[PDB]
């Protein structure tokens, strides 16, 4: 149904200036903000 | 009785953002804000832990927190700790990663969910 990660799990990502960066899953919802 | 509209704002990844996945950086749709009012504390002999919800799948073999036990191997990591905690908490994940659904979370294999699709 929904079944998701809790905020302070760590992702690794590519932003787009092409910036590689590890951030938690609410940071990352707070950078799509 | 029920109602999962708690937080049901969503954002959308129009800002070319994307994901080290096994198939590499990928694009995803969008991540999703969730309530859970229980979720797995999963702890990995690796020393990386999980934090999810029961049913989350994770590796490609659709593997899902309440699945595994401890004592098992988790993508090469034994589980040491598994514990189904019943506390309300906010939780997230992304939707559509690139054409795989396969993403890293704390050094794990994690499995997206699809809002993409029929």
């Amino acid at each position: 149904e929904f079944e998701a990660l809790s905020g302070d799990t760590m992702i690794e990502i590519l932003d787009d200036d092409g910036i590689i960066q590890k951030i938690s899953m609410e940071d990352l919802y707070q950078r799509l903000a | 009785d029920y109602k999962d509209d708690d937080d049901k704002m969503f954002k959308l990844n129009t800002k070319n953002i994307k994901v080290l996945t096994p198939s590499g950086f990928k694009s995803f749709s969008g991540i999703q804000k969730v309530y859970k009012p229980f979720y797995h504390h999963i702890i990995f002999d690796d020393g990386s832990e999980i934090k999810c919800s029961d049913n989350h799948s994770f590796g490609k073999d659709k593997i899902k927190a309440s699945t595994i036990k401890v004592g098992d191997y988790l993508q090469g990591k034994k589980v040491l700790y598994n514990e189904i905690v019943e506390e309300g908490i906010y939780l997230y994940d992304l939707l559509n990663v690139g054409e795989d659904n396969l993403y890293y979370t704390n050094g794990i294999v994690s499995h997206a969910c699809e809002s993409r699709g029929k």
